[PDB]
């Protein structure tokens, strides 16, 4: 018997063993997230330990089958995912310290609190304390206090720890034959051994930066319009030619510009489309919302929910003594168990969240037939892009009118349409320069291109140039402002929000084209189009069994990430902004700062 | 008027595991096939070499009642000319099989919140099973080329596994009880007839 056949039998034993053991961890995790006791934390942690210990044992066993002697690519995919040494390639002495810093910085971010001037007894955490100010306060100084205090009392705590974090992660990455920890993160998109569909880790940087160049015209005009409106609100603090102050961007870091809609709405006399009243009018409930979402996916050919979904899901807040984690999640426990955890209220927001999280379920159900290790999105950005495109179609006035939540004789005008796209761009487009710049800084730090004594200088140099955002207070190298965001100090990749954003609009355009949608992209609804659903299904069922380039081709007809569909979506806003900025400055000066 | 002991077969308290499937001889009795339908829409009743509507006006010899438990997706393998882990290694019907295959969901009996680990099935074997062959050996399967020496190790697997039935499982993984009747049609002195 060959080494390839031995690996097939080994993965056969693993596939059966993993499905039972992962189910226990999923069920114990579910019981805690639906019933918060101390007993359930123990049951959740114990199952999580047994699952983690199991993977480590099978990671060692899989390494006794060298990849260079296996020809079936699908087997090589499963073995490579299981053979990942990870941070166990270090010594048991350095491994223990890395966890000590990862668990320390996580504690600092989650439990770091700041107290006001002349009020020590009172103190505010990040959530909800400081996030409330950065999202709702319209005062310059109060926002500046929260922005600076968070970065100089908690961010500085993280600065020495991040330096050690960079040294150990790089050592771990190089021992696993990667250039740096950034190269290790880019390995999610790597594809080898398939002619025409391959993809190198370095090619991700080229593709991201080439695509981001075509975003610059749209972002510059959005940035120019936002600055002009913000200048009216804050006349004495905002330059018409400079970067936007970092503490006036709607949240703590300017990751999204969503909360600037109140100050930047073009036409404040034409109300937004909020069917929340109409859902209350017809006495809808949580079951009806999810029942309507089920009908949507059936309308495009996808299957209806399993009866176990209705029986085992938690679709309403249990209220009373039973506490539950209300963040909307879609669970794939395996063995046919599919659930959604959601404290659903009867609102248009939760209505679209149901279509989103239910789209995750359809993806989960589609690749259920795959082997265990191949049950996931094509790459890190695929799964969420599938979720977002459902709320795109479900929120259009076309879809809302068809389901009797919007009056049939409803006339859409270009003013309410511009208001909607401006809201969309503040969230979807605003994050892209922020996301690319942040991961670019992390990429260069891990590469060594940025030395320790210039971390914060290069960080704010790149904020000024790429994002058009300037710090309100000069920061030396005692700060660590990137660490002030969750994803950095809690050790998560961040480029996924860039790629997924571009993926979701490639999906929507290709599906809307299959549905023969006539008109602008943003008004499209793929409902009642089985042709669009079939094209989507041909990718969902793949899971991880194929390169993500092939999976993307099965939807959009191209093998690489493309930014033109995203620009197509915002075309009515782009041409409106260019006329809106005809008397304004477009671009920014990097050497203007609010602190003179 | 000895009514054939189908009550023993279908309404037994516990069924056997599919790898160690049970076999019950049925002879010298009247086989009334009209009262199997006394199950919660028992999902499957498929006959081969015969037609189910005529069943309770025929006469057969060599009647055997086989019974075990599998999951929903594996029910499709209890049929002539099928392969898969159940057909290959646990219970195999011949190509020219003459009989009836009866199966129904038993989630309310064979499932457990903490998991039902009563029922087993065989995962590895040297070769496929001949029709109606039974193998209950616990010998360690050798997947490599060094001898396993009767010990579970690397490339050395215990041949059996458990079904781990939980009621929250999907239909495909929920337990299904199966009864497979085997008879020879219109032969010899005709021990089992029924109405
Ligand atoms: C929540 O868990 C406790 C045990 O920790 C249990 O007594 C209680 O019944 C559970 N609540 C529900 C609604 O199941
Ligand atoms: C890889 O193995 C699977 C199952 O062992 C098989 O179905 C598939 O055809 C194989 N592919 C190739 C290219 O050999
Ligand atoms: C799903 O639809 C099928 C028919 O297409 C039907 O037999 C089944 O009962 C449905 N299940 C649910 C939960 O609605
Ligand atoms: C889909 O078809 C049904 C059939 O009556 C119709 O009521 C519904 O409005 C249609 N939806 C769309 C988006 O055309
Ligand atoms: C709406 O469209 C018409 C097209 O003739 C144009 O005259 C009007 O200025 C537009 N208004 C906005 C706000 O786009
Ligand atoms: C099993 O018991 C039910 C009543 O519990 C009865 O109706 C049915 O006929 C029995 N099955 C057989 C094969 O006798
Ligand atoms: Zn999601």
């Amino acid at each position: 018997s060959t080494i390839e056949e031995q690996a097939k039998t080994f993965l056969d034993k693993f596939n059966h063993e993993a499905e039972d053991l992962f189910y226990q961890s999923s069920l114990a995790s579910w019981n805690y997230n639906t019933n918060i006791t101390e007993e359930n934390v123990q049951n959740m942690n114990n199952a999580g330990d047994k699952w983690s210990a199991f993977l480590k044992e099978q990671s060692t066993l899989a390494q006794m089958y060298p990849l260079q002697e296996i020809q079936n690519l699908t087997v090589k995919l499963q073995l490579q995912a299981l053979q990942q040494n990870g941070s166990s390639v270090l010594s048991e002495d350095k491994s223990k310290r890395l966890n000590t810093i990862l668990n320390t910085m996580s504690t600092i971010y989650s439990t770091g609190k700041v107290c006001n001037p002349d009020n020590p007894q009172e103190c505010l955490l990040l959530e909800p304390g400081l996030n409330e100010i950065m999202a709702n306060s319209l005062d310059y100084n109060e926002r500046l206090w929260a922005w600076e205090s968070w970065r100089s009392e908690v961010g500085k705590q993280l600065r020495p720890l991040y330096e050690e974090y960079v040294v150990l992660k790089n050592e771990m990455a190089r021992a696993n034959h990667y250039e740096d920890y950034g190269d290790y993160w880019r390995g999610d998109y790597e594809v080898n051994g398939v002619d025409g569909y391959d993809y190198s880790r370095g090619q991700l940087i080229e593709d991201v930066e080439h695509t981001f160049e075509e975003i610059k015209p749209l972002y510059e005009h959005l940035h120019a319009y936002v600055r002009a409106k913000l200048m009216n609100a804050y006349p004495s603090y905002i330059s018409p030619i400079g970067c936007l102050p970092a503490h006036l961007l709607g949240d703590m870091w300017g990751r999204f510009w969503t909360n600037l809609y109140s100050l930047t709405v073009p036409f404040g006399q034409k109300p937004n489309i909020d069917v929340t009243d109409a859902m209350v009018d017809q006495a809808w409930d949580a079951q009806r919302i999810f029942k309507e979402a089920e009908k949507f996916f059936v309308s495009v050919g996808l299957p209806n929910m399993t009866q176990g979904f209705w029986e085992n899901s938690m679709l309403t807040d249990p209220g009373n003594v039973q506490k539950a984690v209300c963040h909307p999640t879609a669970w794939d426990l395996g063995k046919g168990d599919f659930r959604i955890l959601m404290c659903t209220k009867v609102t248009m927001d939760d209505f679209l969240t149901a279509h989103h999280e239910m789209g995750h379920i359809q993806y989960d159900m589609a690749y259920a037939a795959q082997p265990f290790l191949l049950r996931n999105g094509a790459n890190e950005g695929f799964h969420e892009a599938v979720g977002e495109i459902m709320s795109l179609s479900a929120a259009t006035p076309k879809h809302l009118k068809s389901i009797g939540l919007l009056s049939p004789d409803f006339q859409e005008d270009n003013e309410t349409e511009i208001n909607f796209l401006l809201k969309q761009a503040l969230t979807i487009v605003g994050t892209l320069p922020f996301t690319y710049m942040l991961e670019k800084w992390r990429w260069m730090v891990f590469k060594g291109e940025i030395p320790k004594d210039q971390w914060m200088k290069k960080w704010w140099e790149m904020k000024r140039e790429i994002v058009g955002v300037v710090e309100p207070v000069p920061h030396d190298e005692t700060y660590c402002d990137p660490a002030s965001l969750f994803h950095v100090s809690n050790d998560y990749s961040f480029i996924r929000y860039y790629t997924r954003t571009l993926y979701q609009f490639q999906f929507q355009e290709a599906l809307c084209q299959a549905a023969k949608h006539e008109g602008p992209l943003h008004k499209c609804d793929i409902s009642n189009s089985t042709e669009a659903g079939q094209k989507l299904f041909n990718m969902l069922r793949l899971g991880k069994s194929e390169p993500w380039t092939l999976a993307l081709e099965n939807v959009v007809g191209a093998k690489n990430m493309n930014v033109r569909p995203l620009l197509n979506y915002f075309e009515p806003l782009f041409t409106w902004l260019k006329d809106q900025n005809k008397n304004s400055f477009v671009g920014w000066s990097t050497d203007w700062s609010p602190y003179a | 008027t000895n009514l054939c002991p189908f009550d023993e077969v279908f309404n037994a308290t516990k069924f056997a595991s599919v790898y160690a499937w049970n076999r019950k001889r049925i002879s010298n009795c009247v086989a009334d096939y009209s009262v199997l339908y006394n199950l919660a829409p028992f999902f499957t009743f498929k006959c081969y070499g015969v037609s189910p509507t005529k069943l309770n006006d025929l006469c057969f010899t060599n009647v055997y009642a086989d019974s075990f438990v599998i999951r929903g997706d594996e029910v499709r393998q209890i049929a002539p000319g099928q392969t898969g882990n159940i057909a290959d290694y646990n219970y195999k019907l011949p190509d020219d099989f003459t009989g009836c295959v009866i199966a129904w969901n038993s989630n309310k009996l064979d499932s457990k919140v903490s998991g039902n680990y009563n029922y087993l099935y065989r995962l590895f074997r040297k070769s496929n099973l001949k029709p109606f062959e039974r193998d209950i050996s616990t010998e360690i399967y050798q997947a490599g080329n060094k001898p396993c020496n009767g010990v579970a190790g690397f490339n050395c697997y215990f041949p059996l596994r458990s079904y781990s039935f939980r009621p929250t499982y999907g239909v495909g993984h929920q337990p299904y009880r199966v009864v497979v009747l085997s008879f020879e049609l219109l032969h010899a002195p005709a021990t089992v007839c029924g109405p």
